[PDB]
């Protein structure tokens, strides 16, 4: 929890940016940055590691795990809009 | 096959690789 | 190991423990150029126990470096790279017991083998004295028999196809079967020996009967195999067990 | 802390023309592209690196006349004359020498078959003080040399090849629990 991730969707190729300015889009190797595009994952919509070797200490499961997205660069969550 | 011989062998046929027929009719005139 | 009184110091058991270190690689790669062609030359016994005095040299002064209990000994020692000489030393043993155990002529090179054996493991043993009951030692040696578990299941086995030999050879079930006694009996009489005594892999009898002297009929004698060959399987795995 | 085999590593360089330290890392696809290529690393935070096609899996490590013991026809640590294996963690196809070229600097490409002298690469050290026998630390700077071809793996002007030219490469590890996240990985990410 807490340490950042970029997104890259498979099929395309390209990566998940947050131009907010405009809408959350989808851009190239090129253009993506860091702030542009990087999440986190935790356990609620709370906002309250990095530094480490080996392969880690597994923190979060695939099933049983509820994560929301928190971007670095903004502080936004992903919503929906409400076949 | 003695094995390492065939790969000194391939590196003796990495250079010079028959350009010396150049060289051999070139010579045998002057 | 310390030499405080003079000026810089330099750690000559660390560099006793690399030179045995090489002299395990260059035994080890002697190995592989005879793991293939078996029946080894005059000139290569002759430089192989050459170097097999040496290396029992060498485990001799290991031993009476650690010898007394000097626990810094213990420790320094403790953390350097003995345990991968050791486990080299364990892969030459295993195979080298085997191949070697299966002529008539690599009897002495053979002798010398199991004598560097135990003092060998005179070495180890006498590293490990200064437990508590889950020492740190204690545990570096159970991970170095973890690591290389396969190749001491073969010494083990070595040791057991020439410690039962002289055990169903020791009761007159057959011994008795021949009428003199006398070291004479045959080949197929062995062999219905030894399968019938029933504590043989079929492999075995045929590693063993491979082994054995296939003396100049079929017989094989009884004080000049087994009362020949008991002695030295019974000393080292002393020190095993 | 050492490099154990069945992990997942790189291989890397840094390209210097003109003040650049153009770290530059290996790579390679296969698939109807045989031939290996590049990939920069410092441009991070400029472009995040595709590095799925990049990493790499030892498979073996033995020593050359265990190389020798396999060509008459268990996680151990690596050694300053060891010869290995480096399959391509993704594609599955092995890395080797090819006999062609682009002088006699021969490519580099990926392969099927484990039999040969292609597929294998003796360690040398890239030090002095750092020698024979011992182990290779996390990030040692090290030359790689062919079996067959006996060449170094050199990185040419910019090429990457087989050639009689020493060229350092550097090693970082990449990986090494079940039903847990583990990074590099491709998921779906559901809603309910």
């Amino acid at each position: 929890w807490g340490q950042p991730f970029r997104l890259r969707h498979v099929t395309t190729g390209k990566y998940l940016s947050l131009m907010e300015d405009k809408s959350l889009l989808l851009m190239d190797k090129e253009k993506a940055d860091v702030k542009s595009t990087a999440f986190t994952f935790r356990s609620s919509k709370e906002k309250l590691r990095k530094e480490v070797d080996g392969m880690g200490t597994s923190e979060i499961k695939y099933g049983d795990s509820v994560c929301f997205i928190q971007h670095i660069g903004t502080g936004l969550w992903l919503t929906y809009q409400s076949s | 096959a003695k094995g390492e011989a065939i790969r000194i062998r391939s590196i003796l046929r990495s250079l010079i690789p028959l350009g010396d027929l150049v060289g051999v009719i070139s010579i045998a005139f002057q | 190991r310390t030499q405080t009184g003079n000026n810089t110091t330099v750690n000559i058991i660390i560099s006793t423990v690399d030179y045995l270190l090489r002299v395990q690689e260059s035994i080890s790669d002697f190995y592989w150029y005879y793991s293939g062609k078996d029946v080894i030359d005059e000139q290569g016994q002759r430089n192989f126990s050459k170097a097999i005095q040496v290396a029992k040299q060498v485990f001799n002064t290991l031993t009476e470096y650690i010898q007394g209990p000097c626990t810094g000994n213990q420790q320094s020692l403790a953390h350097s790279r003995l345990w991968d000489a050791v486990v080299g030393f364990l892969h030459v043993f295993a195979h080298m017991q085997m191949k070697l155990s299966q002529d008539s002529s690599q009897i002495e090179l053979l002798k010398e083998l199991m004598d560097l054996q135990k003092d060998m493991v005179v070495m180890l043993l006498s590293m490990l004295e200064g437990n508590v009951v889950n020492g740190t030692i204690g545990k570096q040696m159970v991970d170095m028999l973890v690591e290389s578990s396969n190749n001491v299941e073969m010494i083990l086995k070595f040791f057991d196809m020439f410690l039962k030999l002289k055990d169903l050879t020791s009761s007159d079930t057959f011994k008795e079967y021949d009428p003199d006694g006398k070291g004479v009996i045959s080949k197929r009489d062995f062999h219905k020996a030894m399968e019938s005594h029933k504590h043989y892999t079929q492999s075995e009898t045929e590693f063993l009967l491979s082994c054995a002297e296939t003396d100049e009929n079929e017989t094989l004698d009884y004080e000049e195999f087994v009362k020949r060959f008991h002695e030295p399987a019974k000393d080292i795995g002393f020190n095993v067990a | 802390q050492f490099l154990r085999t069945d992990d997942e590593v790189v291989l890397q360089c840094t390209a210097t023309i003109h003040k650049e330290q153009q770290k530059l890392c290996l790579a390679a696809e296969g698939f109807g592209n045989r031939l290996c290529f590049l990939e920069s690393t410092s441009n991070s935070k400029n472009v995040p690196p595709d590095l799925s096609i990049c990493t790499f899996v030892l498979e073996q490590s033995l020593s050359v006349r265990a190389l020798q013991e396999m060509l008459a026809n268990g996680h151990r640590t690596l050694l300053y004359g060891h010869a290995i294996l480096l399959r391509h963690s993704y594609s599955g196809m092995y890395l080797c020498c090819l006999s062609t070229s682009r002088k006699l600097a021969f490519d580099v490409g990926l392969q099927e078959d484990t039999t040969g002298e292609a597929c294998w690469w003796t360690i040398h050290p890239a030090s002095k003080q750092r020698s024979e026998g011992e182990k290779v630390r996390v990030g040692d700077d090290l030359i790689l040399v062919s079996v067959s071809s006996e060449r170094y793996l050199h990185l040419s002007y910019l090429h990457v090849d087989a050639a009689f030219q020493q060229t350092l490469w550097s090693v970082a590890p990449i990986s090494s629990a079940q039903g847990y996240l583990i990074g590099g990985d491709v998921l779906r990410l559901l809603h309910g």
